[PDB]
C-alpha cells in the first residue's frame, strides 16, 4: 500500500486524540450512515472447539443511529457515567493495513490497550483487545464502515463500557 | 462469629426497618457483614444458576457459582440437570477449566480420575497398578450441589439440604414469575450467553434497585429522559403496583397513563399473546395486559426485567426480557452477570428487535445500566468509611399513605403505586433474619 | 476488640519510650494495629483537611478525608466554612465526584435530592407524589463533620464530637505555627493543588520524620550535601532546637552556624518582614531571626516545612513552606498530599522563585524527599514479617546528655541542638496513649 | 512533513532506549539550554468546567539548570531513590507530528505508558500519560526544546517522580 | 534503511498477530536453524555492579529443535497449560531496526508488553520486556536467527512463561 | 489465636489422615490457616535458605525470606556463615536492596549506620554530635537469625531458638539427602541464580507433589509422555521405592524395568561414579545404581528432584538435579524459587546438558513444570469456597495393600513400590501437629 499505511495510521492517532480529549461528537464526524461497531462476548472453550466467539450476544452492537444516540447522551449534562469524565488513553499499536472487499475500502488492525482511571481513587482499569476495522476513502481522508473490538478477555475489568474504543 | 457490635447493629436495624422506616448504613461495605453473609445469606439461601435452554442437548454444561463454590451445570447422559461441585475428589481440581461447551466426561488433568457429566466415578487410571482395585468409586463422585430445583426454567441452587423445596421458597412470587416465563409453549431462551463484568459496587446495592426503585428513573437516567427514551411524565410510576412476597421478594409493575395508547401486552408478536392468553390465569392476563415495565428481585441477587424501551433515539419500543445475577466477589465488588432472553417461538424480527433494545439500554454499555453501575460504585467507596457507616439508609417513601391495594387481583402485598419503598425494606428484612439466624 | 497480644505490646512499648528509649516494631506494619488505629487515633484526633485560601469566594469547595471517610470542606453561600460528609442522606451517593470546584447546590444523581453547599435538604423530585409532603426535610441534611474548626487557615476535622476544642488541642504549639501561619496581614495562600500521590509506606514513617529527624539529612539527603543543596557541615543541627508539645506534637529549628552569614528571617522579602516584626510576639520574631529549617508535625499525619533551600545546583537558596498530609490508606500505603503555602501580599518574583525552591527539593519528584520516599517505603516492606514485628525501633539518642534548655524563651519542653529524638518519641507516647484509651 | 515524521519517531525510540538503560547524562545532550519539561497537576472536575489542569503548580517543572541537577544527583552514588536502579520501560505509542510556530520546529505529541519496577518484590507501577513535544532542529537531528507530560491520572500511582518520562 | 523498516516493523506485527491467534506452528514457519531464542534471569543489583543479567542461568533457552519440541507439544491436546488456551496480546512498539553483524542481517529491538488472561477469573498478567531480534533475509521475507527478551522484572509475574514472546 | 472451628476440623483431620486415609481440605486455601501456618509451621520448622556455593568468597551474599522476613544470608568476611534480618537497628531500613552481590559492609541508607558483614555495628554518624558517645554499638547488631546451620551446603535456618538442631530435624533423611549432595568431592553447585516466579497456588500443593506424587506423570505429564520425554509405561512408578522420615519428609526413588537397560547411577560422568562409590556408604551406593528418578520434599516447602530426563524429543536423557523454594506469599500464592545444581568437578559438557534437561522440562518454561503449574493454580482456585473447604482430599492410595519393605537397606518407613500416598499423608499429619501445638 505506502503512503495510504502512512495516512490510515495517521488517522488512527487522530481517532485515538480525539476520543482520549473527550471530543465524541467531533468523533462522530467520522464513521458512516452503514457504521457496524461491535464489541463480541468471549468464554473460555479449549483450543479444539471451533471458536471463542459467543454468537447472538455482544457487549456492544451499534449502528450509525445508535451510536449517535450514545454519543448524544454524553452531550446532555446528566450523563452520570462520565460527566466528572474519565481519564483514557488508547495505546494504538501493532497497526496493519490491508486492501479491502472493494476498492477504496481497507482492512485496518490494530492492537488497542486502553486505560481507563475515574476520580481520585488510587485504581486503574486497562481493556486490551484487538480492533478489525474497514475504512472506507471519502474525500482526502476516511470514514469507518465498521468495527470489531475484540477484548482479550472473557470477564469485563471495568464497571461499565462508557468509552469508545 | 457474629460479633457483639454486628449482632447489635443488625437488631437496631430491624427495629428500624418497620419504625423508623430506615436500615443501618453499615450493612453495604463491611468485611465483617461480608463473611457472616457468605454463611447466613448465600449457604443457605436459593442462588440462580443458569436457565435450562443454556444446556438444551446431552452432555451441554454451564460453569457457575455460588459465591466463591463453582459449580458445573449441565444435563448428563441420561437427560437430567446435575449441578455437580467443580472440585475433584482426588486432591480438588477443576474437573472442567471451561465456562461453557459440551463433554460427555470430566477428565480431570491432575492424575486422570474420569466422570461421566452424570457425576460418578467411572475410571482411575492404575486401578490395579496403584489401588489394587480397593478402591470404590460410588463413594467418589462430584459432590452434588445439596439442594437442586429448576422452577419453569430457572435453575436455582442451594448449599443447606435442609432448606425448604425451591417451589416453597419462591413462594406467592411464583405468580408473578409466570407473567414473564410461562408466556409462551416452547418456552424462553438465554440468548448466546450472558454479559459478564466487573463493578466495584456491593452486591445489595443492584438488587435493591430492581426490587423497587422506578423512583430513580428521573435522576440517574434523566439522560434518557431527554432522548425520549425514559418515560417524560415525572409521575409515570404512579401508574404502577408496589408487590412484595415473604422470603424478601418483591417486584413492581408499572403501565401507561390512562390516555396514552400502548399496544396490549408489551406489543408481543401476535402468535405469542394468543398462547399467553391461554397459558396464564385469566387474572394474570389482565394484569399483563396494560404494563410496560415489570421490576423485581427474586432475593438474593437474581433481578428480572421486563421493560418496554427503545433501541434507539428514533426507534419505537419494543420489548426485553432480562436475568441478571449480581454475583458477590467481596464486600466492594460484584461482577455482573445479565441474561438476555427471549420466546423461542417468537419471530426472527423480533428476537432481533428485541435484543437490541436491551443492549443499547441495559447490560455493559447501556445507556441506562452505565450510569446505574456509576451510582452503585459511589455509594460503595463512601459507604466504607467508619463515620458513614454509623449512619443510615433513608426508606422512608410513604410513611403513612402505604394503604394496601383492595382492588389487587394477585398474591403477596401490594401498593396502588410505584413510589414506594416497602419492597426495598422487606428485601432488606430477609435480609436480616436471615443473618441473625443462630439456627437457620 | 483491641487484642490480648497488642494491648500488651502497646504498653511494653509506653513503658520503653521513657525508660529504655525504644518503642516496640509491631507498630509500624500491622493489619491490627491499622484497624485500631483507624478509631483510636483517626476516630478522634484533630486531623487536617483543607486551608482556608483554598476556598476563598462563596460555593468554592474541596473533597477531604478523615481515613477512608469523604467530606466536602466549602465555603457556603452564607460566608461559613462547612464540612459536610459526602454521602447522600437517601442511599449514601456521592453527591459530589469531583475533588475541587465551585457550585452553590448539590445534585445528587441517583434520586435527585438537591443540598444546597449550605448543607441543608432544599429539594426532594416528587415530594407530593412520592412521599405525599410526609417527608420532613429538616432532618435529612449532609451529616455536619462532628468537629469543625479552623486556626489561622489551617481548617482541622474531628470524628469525635466531644473532643477538645481544636486550640486547645494545638495547644503550646500554637506559638510555633504562628511563625509560620501568621507572618504576613493578607495570610498565607496554597498555590494551586497539593500534589497527590501513593507511596507503599505507613504513614508514621514520614510523620515520624519531620517530627524531629534532621540526623537523616547526612545520608539520605548526601546526595544533596555533594551538589551544595543541603548543609555540608555534619554538625549543622547542632545549631538548632528541639521543641515538642502534649497531644503528640513537635518541631525542629535550625539555624546558620555563628560565622556563616545568612540573611535576617529567611530572606523573605522586604515588605513582609515589616509585617512579620509586628504581627508576632517580640519572643516569636528573636526564635524567626536567625532560623533556617523548620520541621514538624502537627500530630497525626500533618507536617509542616519551612526549609531555605536552593532550586538547583547554580542557586542561591529561597524560602518556602509547605503543609502535607500523611494519609492512611491501609496498613503498608499512604497518600501524601504535599500543599505549598506563599504569603498572598509576596512579590510574584519571591512566589515564583520560592515554589521552585520546593518543587525541586521536595514534593513528588524533589531530590530530596524522593530519597525519603524510597527508605520509607523500605522500613515498611521488612517490618512486615513476624520475627521483625518482635524487635524494636531504636529512639536512644541523647539518653544521658538531653538537658532542657534554661535559656528558650517559648514553650514546650525544648533542648538545645536539633540531633535528638525526643520529639519522636513523644509522638508515639501519645500515639500510644490514645490507642490504649479504653474511654476516649 | 515525511521522512521528518521518520526521523522525529526514530529520535522518540532512541530518547526511549537511553532512559530505559538508565543513561541520563547521555540524554542530557538531546535538550536546549531554554528546555521547559513540566509535568502538570490534574484534578477530577466536571466536564462543563473550564479545565482538567492545576495552574500554578505541578510535578515537576524544571529548566535546563534543574534538569542537570537532577541528573548530576543519579551521577553521584547516594541517590537511594534509584541506587539500586528501577526496571522502566517507556512505550512511546501514537506518535503525531505537526509543524511548530517557527520554522524548524515541531510539535511532537506521543502517548507514553511507563511500566516501573523496583527490586525483586511482585509489584508493578503504570503510568499513563500524553507527552506534547517542541522539538527544534540541531544539525542532522533534533533537540527537545520542551515537553509537557500530562498523566491521566490525578492521585499518582508511584511513590515518586525519580524517572524522567 | 527505510522501506526494509517498513518490512521488518510489518514482519513484527504478521509475528505478533499469528503468536495472538495460538498459530504457533505457523510461527515457526519463521524462525532458522540455528535460532537462539532466550529470555535471562535478572536480579536486582546496584548501579555500579557491571551487569543486571544473570550469566548461566536463564527462563528459557531454546534451539530450534528445542522449539520445535515445544510448539510440538502444544500441538498435542493434552497440553493443559494452555488447553483452554490463554487470551494474549503482543503490544510491539518502539521498533529500532538498524545493519547487522553480516549483509542482509539486522538487530532489530522491539519493546514488549504481553498482556495474558486465564479463563474467567478477574486478574491479569503484564509481562514487559525488551526483545533484541537479528533477522536474516530468506527470500522476499525475513526469518529470525535470534532474539532475546529481556523482561524489566527480576521476580516473574506470571504462573509459567507457556506463552512465546 | 487458632478459632473454635479450625482447631475441630484440624483435629478431625490428624484422626482421618490414618483411618480413612483422608485430610480435610479446607487446609489448602484458608485465610486463618495462612495465619495459624505462619507462627506454627514456618515460625519453628526448618526453612531452606541459600546453597553454601551461592556465596563461595568473603562478602558475597543473598537475600532470602522465612515468609515475609528478609534475611541477608551471607559469608563474613571471617569466612563464616552469617543470617542477619535485614532491618536496621536504628528505624528498621532495608540495610541491603540489592538480592545478590558481594560487599564488605552494609551502609544503612536512612541515616548512616554502617554494619559489617559481620553483623556488628562499626560506625555511627555524628557519634559525638548527637549520641555524645552514649551509644553502645554491640547492642545494636543485626539480629541473627535465632537458628542458623547448614547442611552439606544446604543453609537452612529457624525463627525459634528452642528447636531441634538441624543435623536432628533431618534426621534419617540425612541417608536420602547425601545420595544427591554428597557424592563428589569438590561439592555441588548452584549455577547462575534461581527462577523466580509467581504461582496463584498455595504452596502445600507443590511440596504435596514432590514428596510421592509420580502417579501424576501419566495424566497431567501425559504430553510428555507422547514425545517421548516421560516413561511410557502406565506401571513405570511401581518399579520403586516410598520413603519417608518423621518431622513430615519424605522422598520417592524410580529406576527402569528389569528389561530396560539404562546407565549405572543416572549416567553421570566417569570421574564423579568413580568418587561417589567411596564417598557414600556401599548400601547408599546400591540404591542410587538403578535409579532414575528421585523427588522429595524436605518437609516444609523445599523439594528435590533429580530426574533423569531429555532436552527435548530428540536427544537422549541426561541427569539434572534442582533444589526449588514453594515460598507461601499468602492463602492463594507462592513465589516458586528453582535453583540448579550440578557437580562442581563434573565435565562442562555434562553441565552444559544437564542444564538443557532441567530448562526444557523444569522450571518456569518447562514442558513438565509449567502443566504442574496449571493445576495447583486451578485446585487453590475452587478450594477457595465454603461447601469446598467442606469436603475433604483423598489419599487412599494403598489401603489395605501398603507393606512395609523388610528387604529395603535404608532407614524410615519404605514401601516397595512408588504408587503410593503414604509419604504425602505423612507430610500433613506433621503438618498438622504442628498446627494444634499449644506449646512448641
Ligand atoms: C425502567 C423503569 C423502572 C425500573 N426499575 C428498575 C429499572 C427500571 C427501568
Ligand atoms: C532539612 C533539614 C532538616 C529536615 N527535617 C525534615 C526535613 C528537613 C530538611
Ligand atoms: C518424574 C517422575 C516422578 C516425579 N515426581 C515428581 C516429579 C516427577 C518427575
Ligand atoms: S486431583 Fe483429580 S485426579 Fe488427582
Ligand atoms: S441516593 Fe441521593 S437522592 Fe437517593
Ligand atoms: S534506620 Fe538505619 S540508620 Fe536510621
Ligand atoms: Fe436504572
Ligand atoms: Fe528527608
Ligand atoms: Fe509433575
Amino acid at each position: 500500500s505506502d503512503t495510504t499505511v502512512r495516512e490510515i495510521t495517521e488517522w488512527l492517532y487522530m481517532e485515538a486524540e480525539l476520543l482520549d480529549a473527550g471530543k465524541y461528537r467531533e468523533w462522530l464526524a467520522l464513521v458512516t450512515e452503514d457504521l457496524s461497531y461491535v464489541v463480541p462476548i468471549r468464554v473460555t472453550r479449549e483450543r479444539e472447539a471451533v471458536t471463542d466467539v459467543v454468537e447472538g450476544m455482544t457487549h456492544m452492537d451499534d449502528d450509525a443511529d445508535s451510536m449517535e444516540m450514545r454519543v448524544l447522551r454524553l452531550e446532555t449534562e446528566y450523563a452520570w457515567a462520565e460527566d466528572p469524565p474519565s481519564r483514557s488513553r488508547h495505546f494504538v499499536t501493532n497497526v496493519r493495513v490491508a486492501t479491502g472487499d472493494s476498492e477504496d475500502e481497507f482492512k485496518v488492525t490494530s492492537n488497542l490497550l486502553l486505560y481507563r482511571t475515574r476520580g481520585d481513587v488510587a485504581t486503574y482499569d486497562v481493556l486490551s483487545g484487538e480492533r478489525t476495522d474497514v475504512l472506507r476513502r471519502a474525500g482526502d481522508s476516511f470514514l469507518m464502515a465498521k468495527r470489531v473490538v475484540l477484548l482479550d478477555q472473557t470477564t469485563i475489568m471495568t464497571h461499565n463500557l462508557a468509552l469508545i474504543m | 462469629m457474629l460479633s457483639n457490635e454486628l449482632r447489635q447493629t443488625l437488631q437496631k436495624g430491624l427495629h428500624d426497618v418497620n419504625s423508623d422506616w430506615t436500615v443501618p448504613a453499615a450493612i453495604i461495605n463491611d468485611p465483617e457483614v461480608h463473611d457472616v453473609e457468605r454463611e447466613r445469606i448465600f449457604g443457605h439461601a436459593w442462588v440462580f444458576l443458569a436457565h435450562e435452554s443454556e444446556i438444551p442437548e446431552r452432555g451441554d454444561y454451564v460453569v457457575r457459582y455460588i459465591s466463591e463454590d463453582q459449580f458445573i451445570v449441565c444435563r448428563d447422559e441420561g437427560g437430567e440437570i446435575r449441578g455437580h461441585l467443580n472440585a475433584c475428589r482426588h486432591r480438588g481440581m477443576q474437573v472442567c477449566r471451561a465456562e461453557m461447551g459440551n463433554t460427555s466426561h470430566f477428565r480431570c488433568p491432575y492424575h486422570g480420575w474420569t466422570y461421566s457429566n452424570t457425576g460418578s466415578l467411572v475410571g482411575v487410571p492404575a486401578g490395579k497398578d496403584a489401588y489394587g482395585n480397593q478402591l470404590k468409586k460410588s463413594d467418589w463422585n462430584l459432590r452434588p450441589m445439596p439442594n437442586l430445583a429448576s422452577y419453569k426454567g430457572l435453575i436455582f441452587g442451594s448449599l443447606d439440604p435442609h432448606a425448604d423445596s425451591l417451589e416453597d421458597y419462591l413462594g406467592d412470587l411464583k405468580f408473578y414469575l409466570d407473567i414473564v416465563l410461562d408466556r409462551s409453549d416452547a418456552g424462553l431462551q438465554v440468548v448466546g450467553a450472558p454479559q459478564r463484568w466487573v463493578i466495584d459496587a456491593n452486591w445489595k446495592l443492584g438488587a435493591d434497585n430492581f426490587v423497587g426503585d422506578a423512583y430513580h428513573t428521573m435522576m440517574t437516567h434523566r439522560s434518557m429522559v431527554e432522548l425520549g427514551l425514559a418515560p417524560p411524565d415525572p409521575q409515570f410510576a404512579l401508574y404502577g403496583e408496589h408487590i412484595h412476597t415473604g422470603h424478601g421478594h418483591g417486584l413492581g409493575i408499572i403501565g401507561p397513563p390512562p390516555g396514552m395508547p400502548l399496544p396490549e401486552f408489551m406489543g408481543l408478536p401476535e402468535n405469542i399473546v394468543e398462547e399467553l392468553e391461554r397459558r396464564l390465569t385469566p387474572e394474570q392476563v389482565e394484569i399483563f395486559r396494560p404494563t410496560a415495565f415489570i421490576h423485581g428481585t427474586v432475593f438474593p441477587n437474581l433481578s428480572i426485567g421486563n421493560f418496554l424501551m427503545g433501541k434507539d433515539h428514533l426507534s419505537a419500543p419494543t420489548a426485553f426480557l432480562t436475568l441478571r445475577l449480581w454475583h458477590p466477589l467481596g464486600p466492594d465488588k460484584m461482577e455482573v452477570m445479565s441474561f438476555f432472553l427471549v420466546e423461542k417461538d417468537a419471530p426472527d424480527w423480533f428476537k432481533d428487535e428485541s435484543y437490541k433494545s436491551y443492549l443499547r439500554t441495559f447490560g455493559i454499555s447501556g445507556g441506562f445500566e452505565q450510569d446505574d453501575a456509576e451510582n452503585w460504585r459511589s455509594i460503595t467507596r463512601v459507604m466504607g468509611g467508619q463515620f458513614a457507616k454509623t449512619g443510615e439508609l433513608n426508606y422512608q417513601m410513604g410513611r403513612g399513605v402505604l394503604e394496601p391495594d383492595p382492588n389487587w387481583t394477585g398474591p403477596g402485598e401490594a401498593y396502588p403505586l410505584d413510589y414506594a419503598e416497602a419492597n426495598q425494606r422487606n428485601f432488606l428484612e430477609y435480609w436480616m433474619q436471615l443473618m441473625l439466624a443462630e439456627s437457620p
